[PDB]
């Protein structure tokens, strides 16, 4: 049930197809409901939501990078911020450490 | 039919004349685009762009 | 790259956009208004002498 | 008053011949000067350029 994100700066547009992030399990009980989405930042400030994937299958207990293909392209241009979040909603209630 | 032909000959220089110019406009305007924008600095290298 | 053939750099702008931009730095003794681009050709901007 | 308008559409082909030509050199070189220039490494990332 905890969230943590961070911005990310855009330099070159470009079509970004996947996202990335060092994390692992801390026990080696099943998980699931492990989710790494991407905010897009307005004008505003506000973050809206524009992709989504669940990473909890190709976890691992050692600290390794995951990887995890966005459903669709997302264009993204150089000036505007973009938000990286892992979410952790899990039921069987194994902690993540990132 | 030589006129015929002349008129026709004339209408196609111009469609010719208008997409060339048409074209080169565009051109340039891409060339001073490109130029204006393009790698702007990351999040983490800097606040601003 | 320590040496490299310096490529003689060659620049052009046909001035057929909306405003100015930021490839042209503008300085005037007016003191607000600058060269502005109107109907795809540079000018002058304003009534000021 | 036809060999005239001949006379004057010759001209005006070839003034536009003329300037088709140049705006051709000026936009190949200007793209060839851009890519030739452009980004160079920061003082920290490296030493040289």
């Amino acid at each position: 049930g905890y969230a943590i994100g961070g911005y990310i700066g855009i330099s070159d547009t470009t079509i970004v197809d996947t996202i990335a992030m060092k994390m692992y399990k801390e026990t080696s009980s099943a998980i699931n409901n492990v989710y790494l989405e991407v905010f897009r930042e307005d004008s505003t400030g506000a973050l809206t939501s524009v992709g989504s994937v669940d990473v909890s299958g190709q976890l691992t207990t050692a600290s390794d990078y995951v990887e995890a293909t966005l459903p669709a392209g997302v264009i993204v241009n150089a000036g505007e911020r973009y938000v990286v979040r892992m979410r952790n909603a899990t039921t069987v209630g194994n902690r993540v450490g990132v | 039919s030589a006129i015929s032909n002349v008129i026709d000959w004339f209408n196609s220089l111009l469609n010719f004349q208008d997409t060339t110019t048409s074209n080169q406009i565009n051109q340039q305007n891409f060339q001073i685009a490109t130029l204006a924008s393009g790698i702007k600095k990351q999040q983490w290298e800097c606040r601003y762009s | 790259a320590k040496n490299l053939a310096t490529t003689d750099q060659s620049f052009s702008d046909d001035f057929n956009r909306s405003a100015m931009g930021g490839l042209w730095f503008l300085k005037s003794d007016t003191g607000t208004n600058q060269v502005g681009v109107s109907g795809g050709r540079a000018a002058f901007s304003g009534l000021t002498d």
